């Protein structure tokens, strides 16, 4: 029947076989291909799922603050009335003013007090704290579960100060520029900003499949049985009316 | 048994007790399943089903180990149970084979520590030295960047990892994740007198 | 590592630095060899048995509290408890009903020579 | 970024125009023009593709 | 094995990982600022790139 031929399709797709027994040479060629269609799909499902569970290659959210301008589900952050907060409220670039448009209208929680307090909001919530770019490179290599997404928004610069009018402005400028090209000023950076052992990550064995990994099947299983009862009462109405 | 957590193994066997019984309830409820196996002149009180409670429960296990059976779901009501319980099986076995092919390759992909350069990375495994011996004085005036980085651990985190004596230094390895650094002869004496120890590196 | 028999630690502070903090930890110890009721700390020490598993790591490395904690077993029974144990039993409350009803249907209603409606 | 160089408006050896342009350049960074001038010229003609 | 090796293969990604790739050749402009940077560099990866 049309019902019987359609429970030869699913019956050969889940690899259990059936009773419908293709007997003609015309029909067995369909059975000779639809079986071979199944045996590649299941052997490419098992092969690929044995690639996800051995090499986890996790993706990420936000990767550039322009794409953080869209994510209303992920809240922003700033230190309270620092250089960062004063940058956005007088900014002119439309994405950055729109980032201020969140934090101005919804102040109250997202503009935290201190940088050390600002890390814990990221560490315990969905937070997008905005600090100086060096202090990120100090925090990230001392706390290996954190990251820097994005690049550089503003360009400041540190600098050895001097009184207003002094020979020590110019003759340190000669001295600083030598240390950049000698390579010491980069080497001094890798003495102090280098973290204490953050490569602690590798492909870890999954240890299980849990209900968090495979739990949708039990949802599919429960939904199939509830659908079947609505089909089960369907013949009970259909046959009895045709019986009468 | 390891690639599936022990609540999944209970949830599978609870499902096999579940779905077999629900299929049994429908099989003596469905009207388009009562058939006649009569070879002769039909229609004389010989209309039956196939599904006992024993038969419906050897359709559950018979479709879970992927061998199929003879019980032959014939009604549209029963095939929907067969159309899901087959799909329940094909994900469980393909998640058992996939995960067991992750346990057996991660244990192959790992290499044991066999060279102090690779011990420079392992912050989870702590170093060691005898207190102010020849070994400790070697690293603090070393010049090779890996060895100074090995001193960079033990200088900043002194306090526990720079143990007092060589006999005291063995017990830290024997009772923790320790990487004690002594003279190369005394290793070759200790290793062959205490067979549960080893020399990694050169 | 005071050699002698008693110790007389001193705090000095003033109007300039009244707010200052420290927290000590002492421990009596005897040199080796080491008799019973004395956990022989490998730090050239012998401490009292009362200091074992109390919570202070006296012979500076945690030698007494290291290798000391009571734990449990039975990973099959590590979840027969609060909410996760109930949702096993909630579905066990479903499956057992689907079993006993499936007893009554097979016993009361046979297979051989009967009319085409029953079941529940 | 491997090295860190920097471009710069030059001046003769000893000049008031070293200092009073430094006042002027630092204003354009914070006003946002010096970034806006960068997105006038270094912005490309239609690469986007959404990757 | 085909589907997990290609996942385990990572792109070229940071000049330290370009120090390993002998199959991918380097480059520089001839005796510019870039070439003069590496030949007097001190960082071991960069001298190895000059090597
Ligand atoms: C929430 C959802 C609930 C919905 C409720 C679900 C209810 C679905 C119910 C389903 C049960 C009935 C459908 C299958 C028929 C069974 C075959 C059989 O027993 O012999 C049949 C022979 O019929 C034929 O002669 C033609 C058979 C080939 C085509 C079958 C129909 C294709 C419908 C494809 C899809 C089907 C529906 C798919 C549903 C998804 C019996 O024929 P008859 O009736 O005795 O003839 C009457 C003649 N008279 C007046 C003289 C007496
Ligand atoms: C009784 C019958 C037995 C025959 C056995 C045959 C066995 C194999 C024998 C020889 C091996 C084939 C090598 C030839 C190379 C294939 C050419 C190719 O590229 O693919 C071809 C597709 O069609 C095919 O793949 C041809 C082979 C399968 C034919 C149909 C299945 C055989 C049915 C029986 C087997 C199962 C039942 C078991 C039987 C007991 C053409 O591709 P294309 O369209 O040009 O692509 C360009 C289109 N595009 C531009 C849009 C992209
Ligand atoms: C006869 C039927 C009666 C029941 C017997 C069943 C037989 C087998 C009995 C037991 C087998 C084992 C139990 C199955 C579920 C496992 C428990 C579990 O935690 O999984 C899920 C819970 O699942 C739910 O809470 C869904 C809500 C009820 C189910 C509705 C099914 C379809 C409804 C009618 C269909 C209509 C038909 C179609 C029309 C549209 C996980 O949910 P979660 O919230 O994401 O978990 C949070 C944890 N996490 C975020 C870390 C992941
Ligand atoms: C005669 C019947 C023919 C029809 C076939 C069509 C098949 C197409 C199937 C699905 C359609 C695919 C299109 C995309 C929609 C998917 C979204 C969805 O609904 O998922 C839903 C679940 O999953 C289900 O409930 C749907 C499946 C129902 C039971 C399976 C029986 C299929 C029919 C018989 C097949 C037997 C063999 C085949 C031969 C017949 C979402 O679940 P939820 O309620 O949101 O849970 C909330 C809990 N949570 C918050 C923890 C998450
Ligand atoms: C592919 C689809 C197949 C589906 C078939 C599924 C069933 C297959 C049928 C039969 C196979 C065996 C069934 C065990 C299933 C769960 C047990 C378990 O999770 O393992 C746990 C214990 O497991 C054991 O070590 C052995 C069982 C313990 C005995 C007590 C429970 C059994 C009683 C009735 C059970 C049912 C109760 C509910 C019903 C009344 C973990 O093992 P371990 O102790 O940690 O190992 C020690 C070594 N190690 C620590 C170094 C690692
Ligand atoms: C894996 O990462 C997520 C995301 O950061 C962690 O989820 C947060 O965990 C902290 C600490 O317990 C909570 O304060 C947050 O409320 C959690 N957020 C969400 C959305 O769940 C999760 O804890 C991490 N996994 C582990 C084992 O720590
Ligand atoms: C990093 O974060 C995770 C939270 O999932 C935590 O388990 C881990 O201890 C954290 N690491 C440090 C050094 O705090
Ligand atoms: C090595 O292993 C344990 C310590 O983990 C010890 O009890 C055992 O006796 C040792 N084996 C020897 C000395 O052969
Ligand atoms: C200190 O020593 C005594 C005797 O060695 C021992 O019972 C216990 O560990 C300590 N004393 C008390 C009262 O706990």
């Amino acid at each position: 029947t049309l019902l019987n031929s359609f429970w030869f399709g699913v019956g050969a797709l889940m690899q259990q076989g059936s009773e419908l027994m293709p007997k003609a040479l015309s029909t067995r060629i369909v059975g000779g291909i639809w079986w071979f269609f199944t045996l590649i799909i299941i052997s490419s499902y098992t092969a690929n799922l044995a690639a996800f569970l051995t090499v986890e290659r996790m993706e990420s959210p936000i990767d550039s603050a322009d794409d953080l301008a869209k994510q209303t589900k992920i809240e922003y952050g700033a230190v309270e009335d620092g250089a960062t907060m004063t940058f956005f409220k007088k900014s002119k670039i439309s994405t950055y003013d729109k980032m201020w448009a969140f934090m101005s209208s919804r102040r109250q929680s997202v503009l935290v007090k201190s940088n050390e307090e600002g890390i814990q909001r990221v560490l315990t919530s969905d937070y997008a704290f905005l600090m100086e770019s060096t202090t990120i490179e100090f925090v990230t290599q001392r706390n290996c579960n954190l990251t820097q997404i994005g690049g550089l928004i503003d360009s400041k610069g540190y600098g050895v100060g001097t009184p207003m009018g002094s020979p020590y402005r110019d003759k340190i400028t000669i001295a600083i520029l030598q240390l950049q090209e000698e390579g010491k000023l980069h080497m001094m950076k890798e003495k102090w900003w280098r973290g204490n052992g953050c490569p602690e990550e590798e492909s870890k064995e999954a240890s299980a499949l849990g209900v968090q990994n495979i739990g949708g099947i039990f949802i599919v299983l429960a939904a199939g049985l509830v659908l079947s009862v609505f089909v089960a009462v369907g013949e009970f109405l259909y046959k009895s009316k045709k019986n009468a | 048994l390891n690639p599936l957590s022990p609540d999944i193994w209970m949830y599978v066997l609870l499902a096999c007790l579940g779905v077999s019984c629900v299929l049994f309830v429908i099989a003596r409820f469905s009207p388009y399943e009562w058939y006649n196996p009569h070879p002769c002149n039909p229609d004389s009180d010989v209309v039956e089903n196939n599904f006992t409670l024993l038969n419906s429960f050897w359709f559950g296990v018979g479709a879970l180990m992927q061998q199929g059976s003879e019980l032959m779901p014939k009604a549209l009501s029963t095939r929907i149970v067969g159309g899901i319980w087959w799909f329940f099986t094909l994900i469980i076995i393909s998640s058992y084979t996939a995960n067991l092919a992750a346990f057996l390759t991660v244990e192959r992909m790992e290499s044991p520590i066999d060279s102090a350069d690779d011990l420079a990375k392992q912050t989870k495994i702590e170093y060691g030295a005898v207190e102010d011996g020849a070994t400790m004085t070697f690293f603090k005036k070393s010049k090779i960047s890996t060895y100074d980085k090995m001193w960079a651990f033990m200088s900043s985190r002194r306090q526990s990892v720079l143990v007092k004596s060589n006999e005291e230094g063995i017990q830290r390895v024997l009772t923790s994740d320790y990487a004690f650094l002594m003279e190369s002869t005394t290793i070759e004496f200790v290793t062959q007198r205490n067979c549960n120890l080893t020399q990694i590196g050169g | 590592m005071l050699k002698t028999g008693v110790g007389v630690i001193r705090m000095w502070a003033d109007e300039g630095s009244r707010l200052s903090r420290f927290r000590m930890l002492f421990t009596s110890f005897v040199e080796p060899p080491c008799t019973s009721s004395t956990f022989f700390c490998h730090s050239n020490m012998c401490i009292n048995n009362s200091l074992v598993c109390n919570g202070v790591q006296n012979c500076a490395y945690p030698w007494d509290e290291n290798h000391c904690k009571e734990k449990k077993k039975a990973g099959l029974f590590e979840q027969i408890t609060k909410t996760h144990g109930t949702i096993i039993g909630v579905t066990s409350g479903i499956v057992l009903v689907l079993l006993i009803i499936s007893i009554l249907v097979q016993v009361k209603q046979p297979r051989k020579k009967v009319m085409a409606c029953k079941t529940a």
